[PDB]
């Protein structure tokens, strides 16, 4: 399983 | 600096003619990520050649595998052609069966 | 943040409406929370994403609606007493410290009848003469009374300006016939000020009340007033004594 | 051996037209297991190797999303390191990423992992305490602020302890006829004149996994890394590898040659000749 | 699955210690635990958020807590208590990931009153409106030792203790209100059913 989204946003770069 | 491609070319199992083997050609050790891969018999372009999903190594650097299935016959000479970004000519990398 | 609306409303038995909650953060996820008296905040729905819903704890009577990555939408398709409650839309992320995660919640009364929609008598008792030579102190009351539902704001002015030194409040509204279901409520609050201040006839104070009652699209046909969202005030001046 | 697995994520902006282009590949060891790519016309998580296969569609909707959801940051993040480094939309660029976690003996996290690059070198680290990071340039050093104060390192230590070491282990038992087997190599000897006077010899080791092999050869008890012909480890593409080993002699005189092979599914480090 | 706080009202003068307690319950090896402040205003206000794999020593001014993975509880401590610190208290555990589902706990009210200095209990009635109708009986400056249970009539009202904060002064008192219509509801015999100071200032 790949990291799984977190509850708040997917931080960019 | 981008990195030019590394070019193995072998059969799967150890060669014997009319014996049922995979021709595969291995690249490796390239960046950027965009490389043409062909495999030739007799001088000709093989068509229906899957390859490896795309991977890389510890230092960052991408490697595939391209390869076919064939029946090795005593006439029969094949070989690999690839062609990368840093590469000014497609390289011919003919298939030794003892390399 | 996270934004809510409406903030109170009033619904009769088998009607509709969304409460509307908004996130900015670019959150994925987004959750429902009601909140009844010493049970917590219990889940209803949320959502782990655009155009995705899951059952909570509570789904029943409960419908929801994850618009975009932005907004979710909470809907009560036929309103029940039992759904008498406060409302909070979250959002949660990882920098808590400086975000904030909660909408400000709605509180909604769910009644049988639109006639039970009373609004506040707003009341001001001036500070005993008893007080103001025993203590040095003057207090003042303001009593609201009979209101339905107990979606009330009470607010302290003097001179003009809202006050909140010397202020206090009751903690939840009262109920004058907790008998009954529909029992209209009561509320009282107190302002304390020096005995010299309460001495000066220039000085202006006034008690504000802020109800939540009915609005335009809501009928009404009766002979007493239409009991919409209003301030009731009561007021008095200091006076020498 | 200590089992671990890695995930590989490519991101690519395109010179011409269309998106750029994500690529993500699983492995637990040397086995690849799944792949997604975003130019699959309706681009799905696809299963890589037997069993995988067992698990309920809730897990691939799973994958797909966390995919997809990556493709879109991934996006994103081009752009900004455009701009981090003030480059235009004309040069095409790449992105990667290369995460899990090794299980150590008492089951659980050895070590985390976590490192971006940028164009082949070097970009963000996350550190071995899986709190802090190493920024290697100036561009690197804007993501880490914005890293510390997003507190991506919280999201990424709750994962890798979390479960990344305990999905590793439900593949393991799952798969472990396989992965926790090593096949050891099949191994020849060959010989081919160069001259005249000399000629080589092809040390082979076929078959074999793990990919972690040693071939050297020896005249005397001296190494013959000068000069030792060493290709790179390769894929047969049944999952096995390969590797050989050469040396030009002078056709004397190959007696006096050994070869030497060391690996995991060997007992004793086995040693070869050629026979003729 | 399941987040406790067995905890339901509680009490402390001002400058005492308070702990309140909660236990969480999951199968799952890492999560996050909130904890939240709603003030008698409605809004609920972050206080702390702390991952299962961080440390146990957490002092962080007057609120402190105590983070024990073991015996599964995360304990929030304030010392010196101040009557800003009255409040509904909430715990709550979660996962970190999009699919997880926050759950909160019960709650638990925190009253804290006021250190009253110098009591000088009285009861007061405070004059018409005019028409009311038509009177109000207050009771004041007791200490915060003293319980105001509901009149056993049915028209009497009376609300719970109130804690004012003349802050210019640097004063404080507590209150309570009681009225009615009826005709002999007397201010003098408004408060018979509570156990209040026996030298409380009758005004006639």
């Amino acid at each position: 399983l790949p990291e799984p989204l977190p509850q708040g946003q997917l931080t960019a770069y | 600096i981008q990195r030019t491609p590394k070019i193995q070319v072998y059969s799967r199992h150890p060669a014997e003619n009319g014996k049922s083997n995979f021709l595969n050609c291995y690249v490796s050790g390239f960046h950027p990520s965009d490389i043409e891969v062909d495999l030739l018999k007799n001088g000709e372009r093989i068509e229906k050649v899957e390859h490896s999903d795309l991977s890389f190594s510890k230092d960052w650097s991408f490697y595939l595998l391209y390869y076919t299935e064939f029946t090795p016959t005593e006439k029969d000479e094949y070989a690999c052609r690839v062609n990368h970004v840093t590469l000014s000519q497609p390289k011919i990398v003919k298939w030794d069966r003892d390399m | 943040g996270v934004t809510q609306t409406p903030k109170f409303q009033v619904l009769k038995t088998g009607q509709s409406m969304t409460l509307q909650c908004a996130q900015d953060m670019n959150h994925n996820s987004m959750y429902w929370y009601r909140q009844d008296p010493g049970m917590g905040l219990r889940l209803i729905y949320y959502s782990a994403s655009e155009g995705t819903t899951d059952k909570g704890e509570v789904p029943n009577g409960y419908n929801v609606s994850r618009l975009n990555k932005r907004e979710f939408s909470l809907r009560l398709e036929s309103a029940a007493p039992s759904q008498t409650s406060v409302y909070f839309c979250a959002s949660p992320g990882l920098a808590g410290e400086y975000e904030q995660y909660f909408g400000p919640g709605t509180r909604l009364t769910v009644t049988e009848d639109l006639k039970n929609v009373f609004p506040p008598e707003v009341a001001v008792f001036e500070p005993s003469e008893a007080e103001i030579s025993h203590t040095q102190k003057a207090t003042l009351v303001c009593l609201a009374t009979g209101f339905y539902p107990d979606h009330v704001e009470l607010s302290w002015w003097v001179n003009g300006k809202e006050v909140h030194s010397g202020v206090c409040t009751d903690p939840e509204p009262l109920k004058e016939q907790p008998a009954l279901n529909d029992s209209r409520y009561a509320l009282s609050s107190r302002l304390r000020v020096s005995a010299t201040f309460w001495q000066n006839p220039r000085n202006h104070f006034r008690c504000q009340v802020q109800f939540y009652g009915l609005s335009e699209n809501d009928e009404w046909t009766q002979d007493r007033a239409k009991p919409v969202t209003q301030i009731v005030s009561a007021e008095a001046w200091g006076r020498a004594d | 051996g200590s089992h671990s697995m890695r995930y590989f994520y490519t991101a690519m902006s395109r010179p011409g037209r269309g998106e750029p282009r994500f690529i993500a590949v699983g492995y637990v060891d040397d086995t690849q297991f799944v792949r997604f790519d975003s130019d699959a016309a309706s681009p799905r998580t696809e299963p890589r190797a037997p069993w995988i296969e067992q698990e309920g569609p809730e897990y691939w909707d799973r994958n797909t999303a966390i995919f997809k959801a990556n493709t879109q940051t991934y996006r994103e993040s081009l752009r900004n390191l455009r701009g981090y480094y003030n480059q235009s939309e004309a040069g095409s660029h790449i992105i990667q990423r290369m995460y899990g976690c090794d299980l150590g003996p008492d089951g659980r996290l050895l070590r985390g992992h976590d490192q971006s690059a940028y164009d082949g070198k070097d970009y963000i680290a996350l550190n071995e305490d899986l709190s802090s990071w190493t920024a290697a340039d100036t561009a690197a050093q804007i993501t880490q602020r914005k890293w510390e104060a997003a507190r991506v390192a919280e999201a990424r230590r709750a994962y890798l302890e979390g479960l990344c070491v305990e999905w590793l282990r439900r593949y393991l038992e799952n798969g472990k006829e396989t992965l926790q087997r090593a096949d050891p190599p099949k191994t020849h000897v060959t010989h081919h004149p160069v001259s005249d006077h000399e000629a080589t010899l092809r040390c082979w080791a076929l078959g074999f996994y793990p990919a972690e092999i040693t071939l050297t050869w020896q005249r005397d008890g001296e190494d013959q890394t000068q000069d030792t012909e060493l290709v790179e480890t390769r894929p047969a593409g049944d999952r096995t590898f390969q590797k050989w080993a050469a040396v030009v002699v002078p056709s004397g005189e190959e007696q006096r040659y050994t070869c030497h092979v060391q690996h995991e599914g060997l007992p004793k480090p086995l040693t070869l000749r050629w026979e003729p | 699955q399941k987040v406790t706080q067995a905890q339901t009202e509680i009490s402390v003068v001002e400058d005492e210690d308070v702990t309140l307690d909660c236990v969480y319950e999951t199968r799952d090896t890492t999560y996050y635990l909130f904890w939240y402040k709603q003030p008698p205003s409605g809004e609920l206000v972050f206080l702390i958020r702390r991952n299962s794999f961080d440390e146990q020593n957490e002092i962080s001014g007057r609120y402190s807590w105590n983070f024990q993975k073991s015996t599964s509880s995360f304990n929030f401590t304030i010392t010196a208590s101040q009557v800003v610190d009255s409040a509904v208290y909430f715990c709550a555990l979660s996962g970190f990931y999009n699919t997880d589902k926050l759950i909160f706990g019960t709650g638990t009210r925190l009253q804290v009153f006021p250190n009253i200095q110098n009591p000088d209990p009285a009861v007061y009635q405070l004059r018409d409106s005019k028409s009311s109708d038509k009177s109000v009986c207050l009771f004041t400056d007791f200490d915060s030792q003293t319980n105001v249970s509901q009149s056993k009539d049915s028209d009497v009202y009376i609300t719970d203790k109130c804690v004012l904060d003349m802050r210019s002064m640097d004063f404080k008192s507590n209150s309570a209100v009681a009225w009615s219509n009826k005709s002999d509801f007397a201010c003098a015999n408004a408060f018979n059913n509570s156990i209040i100071p026996e030298d409380t200032f009758f005004p006639s």
